[PDB]
């Protein structure tokens, strides 16, 4: 049984840095702005 | 007498007139023909150059430039000696073989056969 | 832009109901494909020949359906009358094999026909399953004792019957009778359909041959007609195919 | 002039003219700079030959 | 003990890490200023052939 | 006029996770790195995507790239990685081991990986050549220059055995993994594997 | 005499040689796939044909009946080419053909639904080279003569760059310039 | 007896390779024993080697009046009576060898009706970021 669905939101950032404090405050931004985004269809 | 002859003759007869029914049939009269199943000209496979050998890179003559040259050639060894294929026999069979440079002529047709790549 | 899609049209029905193509599946310059000659890069120039506008006119779109040790090859006839028109084909079948059932190919068989009415897969499945089960002590005998028979062949294409005469042994299994069909057939240059047509006409014989053998078991092993060069020496052959036009 | 010009990549003043022009115009849309060319270039050339 | 496996792995890893060093020389200042990166440099291929992409993406 | 009903959902190609399993199945190099680095990403920002439970012919497209690590592990007491045909072979398998390890953190994605009776041996091997490492015994002694090969190989191994270790929840009493990891706690100086 | 027979064999060759008005588009993973030679990803997906198990399954009929589908449907790409066409042409069981078929289509060698007016183009090889395909000569398009390895480009084509290769333009632009 | 007149009235001259010089015309040996042995032990009753002597003849001499044109399988099917899973297996051998269908026209030899040969199209490659070609 197939279903043709739209994915999730993968958040790939433009630039790509490796250590992990230079993330923390641009994945926070994309969760409030996906989980906002996502609040409103419920 | 006047059996043998006859029947090879006859066959022979058969054997052009086979010939003459099928190549004005399908080349001559209209160049191929149309499969109802699927819009594609059917033809005989003898036009068609079966096999694709390999590939070859160049460069154009002026540096920095853009353009892409695709093209096509044929390639052949000295298209004289026929493909009566003797590599599609063990190396087993012809070592009673009365002489020596008989087994070199199979062995000089059998690396000429084996030289299909270039 | 400007590039057709790759897929989407399965104009096949409508050739089969074309009444011009001569295809026996239903009942109710100067070329004429452009498969040798160029259009200098232009799709448009492919609108001139008279039968691709037929397939770009008349189309649809489809969707694409999705889904041992020796093989013994049973013939299987086809002919069903269903709402005037008719279905009459045939094609053989691997009895060892069981990888695809005979409701799945009733089902991808009727699909192409654009009928899916859901009762010819029924239908068709259980002619296919009556032809198997009544043939599967018979395909699979081990003969020997050189029999060599001969055979007289007909087939049966739109008023273009073949038939054909040959000694035939069937005791070593050297000789595929696919192999043969293709033997004829790249001979005297007819179209590749009758390429399995003859073979499928040919498995069948072997099988009537091969039931005389074990059902009645009568040997009948007494002189295979011939004429006086090979086998039997009368004196020191039989006939040649043709296609005749009725 | 309003004839086509030759092989490509040769690019003409006039056609350096009218790039130069469009850039002026429109800060943007290199399909709106492309046809101004004379539309006998594409976007990834104009772009190509501007930097 | 065997020097033969150690010696190719020698001319490979410096032959690689002399690449990653030499990976980043055409990203200065007065080497992207002037025009011997774009014209010309189809010798390189690397950038100036992103442009069929980075355009259609819409970023310009 | 037929050329205006097309269904929009099948004009792009395949999807992109038939992509991802089509391209590991050939055997084409590149194509294998991208499949790797978007099941990469797709376990970690979503690894019910990746369920085991949901996709069941996926875990052995992963073990025909783990399971021949083992004989690079093997080999890598000395400098045997000297071509670049190798190495592209370590981290496709080194990258595989941590989309098995970012999956094995679900409760249901685990229980498939505890039935396989081919992973634990692959867990084992590895914790048994670390013991060799941590031990200081002279079978297998670690060539330097493949340390960082090896240290990133040990870290992903026991947060496996950190999640499976609940389902071999029966210990016996000669057990090769209580003795290597009771082996191991003694030698090493991390916070994190302590 | 040598040279007005290379022509010859070029005039009838060019004849016969099915020149390409579409397009086709496979999909990245199948590059694998050469016509002329058998790939090892096709000896373990279909083993019936190289077990050497029965006599009806031989690699060379095999060999035949692939090229003989997937040269039917680049011809003809545009139209979704089913297993009923197939069936009446080539003489096999029939579930060995449908296996072959969902093979092909499997890899999206046949019958690969796309619509590529929605995707972007790329250059991702090198630009220039002379890129010429070897062939073989037609066995039957050779000179008669009684009693000579000579090659022959039949067509040349120059493509300015890879978006007119993609969509077959031969700078016919000059003629349609727009 | 009766073939010495026939080679002798209307033969077209002789024609043969090198590797081919082993041949012998008037009986059989070993290669040609061990190439097809079902002729020689006693596969049935029909396969005495005299008709396998005969059946060769009449091959190669069908070729040697005409030598110019393939000598196809049904043609010597027309007067020969003989299994045709043997004429395959004898017509297929001396073909192999390259006696009977040597030098020929070579646009005689059948040549099964299919559709054209796609290897030198152009393919263009359906990567997941655009449409590269196909160039190895």
């Amino acid at each position: 049984p197939l279903n043709w669905v739209q994915g999730p939101a993968i958040f790939h950032m433009l630039t790509s840095p490796y250590t992990q404090d230079e993330i923390i405050n641009h994945e926070m931004n994309f969760l409030k702005g996906r989980l906002l985004e996502l609040q409103e269809i419920t | 007498t006047n059996w043998l002859y006859q029947h090879s003759a006859a066959c022979s007869r058969f054997n052009s007139d086979l010939f003459y029914d099928r190549v004005k049939v399908l080349l001559v009269d209209q160049q191929g023909l149309r499969d109802a199943y699927t819009n594609i000209l059917h033809i005989p496979e003898s036009t068609q150059s079966t096999t694709v050998l390999g590939w070859r890179r160049s460069k154009n003559d002026s540096p920095s430039d853009t353009s892409i040259v695709y093209e096509t050639v044929i390639h052949d060894n000295d298209l004289n000696k026929p493909k009566t294929g003797l590599s599609e026999i063990p190396k087993e069979i012809y070592e009673d073989v009365v002489d020596e440079d008989v087994l070199r002529a199979i062995t000089e047709q059998q690396n000429f056969e084996k030289c299909n790549e270039y | 832009n400007q590039l057709i899609p790759q897929a989407y049209i399965s104009n096949f029905h409508n050739r089969l109901t074309n009444e011009d193509d001569g295809i026996p599946i239903f009942t109710m310059g100067n070329a004429v494909l452009p498969d040798l000659q160029d259009q200098h890069h232009n799709p448009f120039n492919i609108l001139r020949y008279p039968k691709i506008r037929d397939t770009f006119i008349n189309g649809k779109v489809v969707s694409p359906y999705r889904l041992s040790g020796e093989a013994i090859m049973i013939p299987i006839t086809l002919d069903i009358e269903h709402m005037g028109h008719t279905i009459k084909d045939q094609f053989l079948w691997n009895y060892n094999d069981d990888s695809i059932s005979p409701e799945e190919f009733a089902s991808i068989y009727c699909k192409d026909l654009d009928m899916t009415s859901a009762t010819l897969q029924t239908q068709i499945a259980n002619i296919i399953k009556e032809q198997l089960k009544d043939l599967e002590n018979i395909a699979a005998t081990e003969i020997m004792s050189d029999l060599h028979v001969i055979i007289n062949l007909t087939c049966n294409l739109q008023d273009r019957f073949f038939e054909d005469n040959f000694q035939w042994n069937l005791n070593d299994k050297s000789l595929t009778p696919e192999r043969f069909a293709t033997s004829i057939v790249q001979d005297l240059g007819l179209t590749r359909e009758f390429i399995p047509l003859i073979s499928q006409s040919l498995h069948e014989t072997i099988l009537k041959i091969k039931k005389d053998w074990v059902d009645g078991h009568l040997i009948q092993d007494h002189v295979p007609n011939d004429a006086a060069f090979g086998y039997l020496s009368g004196i020191r052959s039989n006939w040649c195919p043709r296609v005749e036009i009725l | 002039e309003n004839n086509g010009n030759s092989v490509k990549k040769n690019w003409s003043d006039q056609e350096m003219l009218l790039l130069l022009e469009g850039i002026e115009m429109y800060e943007d849309q290199w399909e709106k700079i492309a046809d101004h060319v004379g539309g006998h270039k594409r976007v990834e050339d104009c772009i190509e030959k501007f930097l | 003990l065997h020097p033969r496996e150690t010696l190719t792995h020698y001319l490979w890893s410096s032959k690689q890490n002399e690449l990653v060093l030499q990976g980043d020389q055409y990203f200065n200042e007065d080497a992207a200023r002037t025009s011997d990166i774009y014209s010309n440099n189809n010798n390189d291929r690397s950038l100036m052939g992103n442009i069929s992409l980075l355009y259609s993406q819409g970023r310009l | 006029n037929v050329f205006q009903s097309l269904p929009k959902e099948t004009a792009r190609g395949v999807d992109d996770l038939t992509r991802m399993e089509m391209a590991l199945l050939s055997g084409i190099p590149e194509e294998i790195k991208w499949s790797l680095k978007k099941y990469l990403t797709y376990s970690n920002k979503a690894p019910y995507m990746i369920s085991l439970r949901t996709l069941p012919d996926l875990l052995p497209l992963f073990k025909t790239f783990i399971l021949p690590l083992e004989r690079i592990v093997e080999g890598l007491n000395k400098s045997s990685i000297c071509d670049s045909k190798a190495m592209d072979s370590l981290q496709m398998g080194l990258n595989a081991l941590l989309i098995l390890r970012n999956l094995a953190q679900d409760t249901d994605s685990v229980q498939i990986l505890v039935k396989d009776r081919e992973i634990k041996s692959f867990i084992l091997f590895i914790l048994k050549k670390f013991q060799c490492v941590a031990t200081g015994d002279n079978k297998w002694q670690l060539y330097e220059g493949n340390a960082t090969f090896f240290n990133e190989l040990t870290h992903y191994t026991l947060d496996l055995m950190e999640a499976i270790s609940s389902y071999i929840a029966p210990a016996m009493k000669d057990d090769h993994y209580f003795q290597t990891l009771v082996s191991i706690l003694n030698y090493t100086k991390d916070r994190y594997m302590v | 005499n040598y040279e007005q027979e290379a022509q010859k064999l070029e005039e009838k060759a060019l004849r016969f040689l099915a020149k390409q008005t579409h397009p086709v588009i496979i999909p990245s993973f199948a590059s694998w796939f050469d016509i002329s030679k058998i790939h090892e990803i096709e000896k373990r997906s279909n083993p019936d044909f190289f077990n050497d198990s029965s006599r009806f399954k031989t690699p060379k009929a095999y060999k035949d009946t692939r090229n003989f589908i997937i040269n039917t449907y680049r011809l003809s790409p545009y139209e979704y080419l089913t297993i009923t066409a197939v069936r009446r042409n080539v003489a096999m069981d029939v579930a060995s053909i449908v296996k072959i078929h969902a093979f092909l289509e499997k890899w999206g060698l046949i019958n690969y639904q796309i619509d590529p007016r929605t995707k972007p183009s790329l250059i991702g090889p090198s630009f220039t080279g002379h890129f010429q395909v070897v062939l073989d000569t037609p066995q039957g398009l050779k000179p008669f003569l009684p009693e000579f390895p000579v090659n022959l480009t039949i067509k040349k084509n120059v493509y300015d760059s890879a978006q007119d290769f993609n969509a077959l333009q031969d700078e016919s632009r000059n003629s349609r310039q727009i």
